[PDB]
């Protein structure tokens, strides 16, 4: 009987008040329990072999690249770093439900994500170090990594503005067809800002093909989730976009990947955005929970995490020694890519810092920069 | 009021920007139109029958929300697709000025080269209408202007406005295109139908003179063009009238070379005096014409005020302000 | 079970992503019908004729201003206008639920809050003309009131900029205490700015007296709803912030009301924020409907109707005449209030004026300007 | 590293601030402090120990969103509260520029003075660090200086810090009061512990010299301290070094008062040369000191990039960049 344009309701004849519920909010979605068992086998993926020992593997490795590189920021030899403690599972097991080409888009808790894709340690080191075998070629601060081969867009520091992005990014993808996903990692700290409420909307309005993976581990710096919102964080809020949502258990890989891989399904068939959450905890871990799930299945034991410890120790320090022996780059790189091509004027700037370094060179830290 | 390509047709400044989108959309099969308000036309008309030719999956209503439609479009624009958005009034550009100045000016630098957002083109009506007062009159183009990364263009007439906004189009580069509102549906001008290019970060003499420099951009450039016949025809004096035409990075040679054989320069711009783009080409012609310049460089602008609705007939740097100015300068 | 400080949850083991109910959204409250009748008696509010008569009249009067005022632009004698048409009712049942010194933000269609709250005429000619009279100095386009007086803050053109705002207002009212509220009204398209997700969250998480009124009338500018959301319109969005949420039909000013009354009494008592959206056409109207029930209850009939609208057309047409003859201010008041006080390089243009007025004067229109 | 008032106590400039803004919440009872994380005492320390003596309603977190926070601070001023905000590094103030450039700096003028923000003030470290590359290291003072109904205020050390955000805190117009980052930590000065104020639009001379005028603000002001000692040392050269301390409304006169003194003027700034504060500077004393100019005004200032990670060394303008600029403009 109402006949307005902007909702589908019928009348009410009393005043009623619509409350949110936040005490029994959206229920988490588990497959594992703390000891690794499948609690429900209607839901068990059956990953096989190779493929679950690489979701522990990639996790473990970023572990212990954590630790090392945690410790060169401590000591001041990098500047700045930033950890994935807690988020192994969530980055690991969504990055394993996704097809090689879907396009990533994320902020500081993602580099799980490229490991799984296979980026070398090299690489990761490269770009803490702003060596000259950094392809960003130094510019950005430690852990702003990106990706052309793997898909994965370099990281900026402001938040959330990479949401608004991804939509637009799977628009584009949606229009030249070839089923590709976009997905678009982001915390329940970013989730506040305005471009969140930007890149929900419009990938709703806009049909896109799209999961928003918001990681929510209850803390943004020192704000507790009481001071972020008042909701039931953020899964709560995707159906108020239109956008199919659902919460699930971030320290379980097998949850994170069964919902990013149906959400991957039917955004791409459907045209349709899908936000997940995954709770977190700020750092039952999710490497010691998919540990257990080995040892049952009779995939993994005591002497072979022992090697694979001493090996990825190895690897990493292997990658740590050479990245922090290599020259940095040469420093007129500091003036290529503003634009594509360089401007007369700002050449006449790169022009007047290299006569400025012919006569005061000694002053500046020229030995170890390339050419 | 204050105020060789192949076949043409009359347009008016919407008019053009039309048909070099027309173009645009019928040469390069990924580029797509958005913003708020597009499908039906626009508000000043510039997309009318844009999606009945294109389809709507290329031009198409966004959600209101700027911030939004700059973040959208640098993702387009990140997957090579051209993204050319709206932003419905220049006013209402700053909701996205962190997406433009954090975001698609640094995409390329911060990467490596990576990525980019280099087919982004956002255009916006800007600049005075007579009575738009705060939030329908503004220039922004100073506060982009200290923004490396992107490039901001605005043209003076339709037949600049369509080359000018192909070029952006086209440009590897994330671009602003101001269309001074107050001239799409001024006098026509002949247009050439099918596309042309005009190049950025080039100025234009539009008319040679010994005397002393004119700069402006936008429909000023018309006000500086009547100030040069008040001078020729009151003063005797010759003036030369260039169109700036694109803000960054802009044509500081052709400034200086005019500078040089001038010895005066008069820079005028609706945009307030503080922090405005005449510092910027002020400073610059000062720092290399130094020992040519016979008088201080005058700088005929807005007022250091938000944009008033009555009073605008006594804030814009109109003609008898510049000609003021001038008439000063050359009796300095 | 689940410990995730983010969110209160159980468990679930089956993957099931939340769809949004949009086809059967939250009911639109009605408390008469088309033909001025109430439909369940415990919701009628029972206002005296005396206040009922101020909502018919209020809504009238607004509605003869807009028919001279939107002719007055069609000829260029003011240079903008914007209609009331369709929001009659929900800005004056909203405005009479509130207490005087309640202090209102909005947009482009609340000045039906200014005439409920007896703002002359005179003062909302003056604003549009921009003449001597109006405090606003002549510096805004037509339509841009506001009213210190009358706690009406003044209208900007960027939508949705007033909604953190007033949240902010509504802050500081809770902590003077003093028991007042903040209402803040937008269209269902500002509602799609960044701006609203900041004043909606910050409104539930500090806890501040406001009420947010949407108007939702199915369009902005050309832009029907299904390019705006894809959610049930803009109700459904107030839950996932944890606030109080009701739709009401914004054609019957009771519904609007009693919705309004009893989201301040709320407000005030609990420090917590209500949303109330009210669907409306954009122009079975809200005039029509309040008529049809002053006929019933005795309180109004034809001869009362004929003599109100000769008598509200002479008031609005002696303040238009007025309006048009009175000068516009003094051109020196394009440079004060920039500042508090006026910097001495605002001073040195605002001299630079004077001398160019006194040189070039007659090129300008000095005559219709005040000294 | 590239760089009377009753009982003082040694403070760092993060000291300084929290004294300032105990000073304030001590003797203004409407005052509060919000923004992201400043409840525990913010990410720079600056806000230490405050909610615990006045209260977690006068010190408290925001969602993470700055339009929100500028925008909330607005609404607090409106009702004259005065409202602290906090940005967390001036490089993310730009998804609030709209809420500053549309709404905060616009509020007295386009209401008659019906309604006002005057009582707000958003504070936010500024300027470089060593290795904040693009987004920990911005100086965006220039973007804001082309915004008439702001103030934008920049101290050089903790004394001076402490007396001009009191003076920012309360002066009747919205404030924005840029933090030198790097001297948070670096060298303690004696603090007076009881309020005092430092006027705004007020430039310092804080040495007086007759050959050249150097002027900058923030850390940069000891860069040109030492480029001082350097021209002394090495040219024989005296200058006057000036720290500007307000960008707008800037101290025209005590600027132009020295250069018809000196004849020669260097400006340098960490952000970047096109469009920064410099231009302004320069052209006005172009105009109003043209006469006494023995030497083109020499602006030293960051390249025209974004702000690099490993190549700050090269980047910033540093006291050699600068030395080398002085030492030409003497022999020009
Ligand atoms: C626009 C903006 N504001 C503030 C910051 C400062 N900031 C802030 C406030 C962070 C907390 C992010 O919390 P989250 O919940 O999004 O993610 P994590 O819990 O994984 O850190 S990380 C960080 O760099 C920022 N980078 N960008
Ligand atoms: C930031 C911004 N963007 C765009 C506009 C242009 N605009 C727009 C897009 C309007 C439509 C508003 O729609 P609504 O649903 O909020 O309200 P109404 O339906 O009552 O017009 S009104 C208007 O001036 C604006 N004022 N401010
Ligand atoms: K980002
Ligand atoms: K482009
Ligand atoms: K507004
Ligand atoms: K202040
Ligand atoms: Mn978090
Ligand atoms: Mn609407």
């Amino acid at each position: 009987k109402p006949q307005f344009p902007g909702a589908s309701a019928e009348f009410i004849d009393k005043l009623e008040f619509i409350q949110p519920n936040v005490i029994s909010g959206i229920p988490i979605y588990r497959v594992m329990d703390r000891q690794g068992q499948i609690i429900n086998p209607s839901e068990d993926p059956h990953l096989p072999k190779e493929k679950v020992l690489k979701l522990y593997k990639s996790m473990t490795l970023l572990n212990t690249m954590d630790r090392i590189l945690y410790e060169s920021q401590r000591q001041g030899r990098i500047s700045f770093y930033m950890t994935n403690y807690g988020e192994e599972g969530t980055h690991v097991g969504s990055a394993a439900a996704l097809d090689n080409t879907d396009l990533v888009f994320g902020q500081f808790r993602e580099a799980g994500v490229l490991m799984y894709r296979d980026y070398p340690l090299e690489l990761f080191m490269a770009q803490c170090y702003g060596n000259i075998s950094d392809l960003g070629k130094g510019r950005q601060m430690p852990v702003h990594y990106g990706c052309k081969e793997r898909h994965f867009v370099t990281i900026s520091s402001p938040l959330a503005t990479q949401i608004p992005q991804a939509v637009g990014a799977a628009y584009a993808a949606k229009r030249a067809n070839a089923n590709r996903v976009v997905i678009c990692y982001f915390g329940e700290g970013a989730a506040s800002e305005g471009d969140a409420h930007a890149g929900f909307n419009f990938a709703a309005t806009l049909e896109c093909p799209i999961i928003f993976f918001c990681r929510n581990n209850g803390y943004a710096i020192s704000t507790p989730t009481s001071e972020q919102y008042r909701g039931d964080g953020i899964a709560a809020r995707g159906p108020g976009y239109g956008i199919m949502s659902i919460r699930v258990d971030g320290n379980d890989v097998f949850a994170v990947y069964n919902a990013t891989k149906e959400a991957r399904r039917r955004a791409v068939a459907e045209n349709q955005p899908f936000l997940i959450e995954a709770m977190t905890y700020r750092i039952d871990h999710p490497i010691s929970r998919l540990r257990h799930y080995l040892l049952s299945q009779g995939w993994w034991d005591e002497e072979q995490e022992k090697a694979w410890r001493k090996q990825s120790r190895r690897k990493v320090m292997e990658a740590f020694e050479q990245a922090e022996r290599k020259p940095k780059p040469n420093p007129n790189l500091l003036f290529s890519d503003v634009y594509q091509e360089m401007p007369a004027q700002l050449r006449k700037q790169q022009e007047s810092l290299a006569r400025h370094l012919q006569t005061y060179g000694e002053h500046y830290p020229l030995d170890h920069f390339d050419k | 009021a204050h105020f060789e390509y192949g076949q043409t047709q009359k347009m008016n400044l919407f008019q053009s920007v039309t048909s070099a989108l027309d173009n645009s959309l019928a040469k390069d099969p990924t580029a797509v139109i958005f913003g708020e308000d597009v499908a039906f036309g626009g508000v000043f008309r510039c997309t009318v029958g844009l999606r009945d030719k294109y389809g709507k999956d290329r031009v198409f209503n966004t959600p209101l929300c700027e911030q939004g439609i700059v973040g959208f479009g640098i993702g387009i624009a990140v997957t090579g697709a051209t993204a050319i958005a709206e932003i419905q009034f220049a006013d209402y550009i700053f909701p996205a000025f962190d997406q433009i100045v954090n975001e698609a000016a640094k995409y390329r630098y911060r990467s490596g080269d990576l990525f980019n957002c280099g087919s982004l083109t956002i255009r916006s009506p800007w600049g005075c209408v007579g009575h738009g007062a705060l939030y329908h009159s503004q220039s922004p183009e100073a506060f982009f202007a200290h923004c490396p990364g992107i490039k901001v263009v605005i043209p003076r007439s339709p037949f600049q406005a369509k080359g000018l906004l192909l070029s952006c189009i086209e440009d590897k580069n994330p671009c602003i295109f101001f269309e001074p509102k107050i001239l799409y549906r001024a006098a026509a001008e002949e247009v050439p139908i099918e596309p042309y290019n005009i190049p950025l970060s080039q100025a234009e003499v539009i008319q040679e003179g010994s005397d002393v420099t004119l700069v402006a951009w936008g429909t000023q450039v018309h006000v500086i063009r009547e100030v040069a016949s008040m001078a020729k025809e009151k003063l005797g004096v010759s003036c030369e009238v260039i169109d700036l035409r694109t803000i960054i990075p802009w044509d500081v040679d052709t400034i200086c070379k005019s500078v040089i054989k001038t010895g005066r320069l008069l820079i005028s711009h609706e945009a307030p005096l503080t922090g405005g783009f005449a510092s910027e080409i002020s400073s610059t012609v000062q720092e290399e014409c130094f020992l040519n310049l016979e008088a201080p460089i005058s700088r005929v602008c807005g007022y250091d005020t938000p944009f008033p609705h009555i009073f605008e007939p006594f804030y814009i740097p109109d003609k008898w302000k510049c000609y003021d100015a001038l008439r000063k300068m050359i009796n300095y």
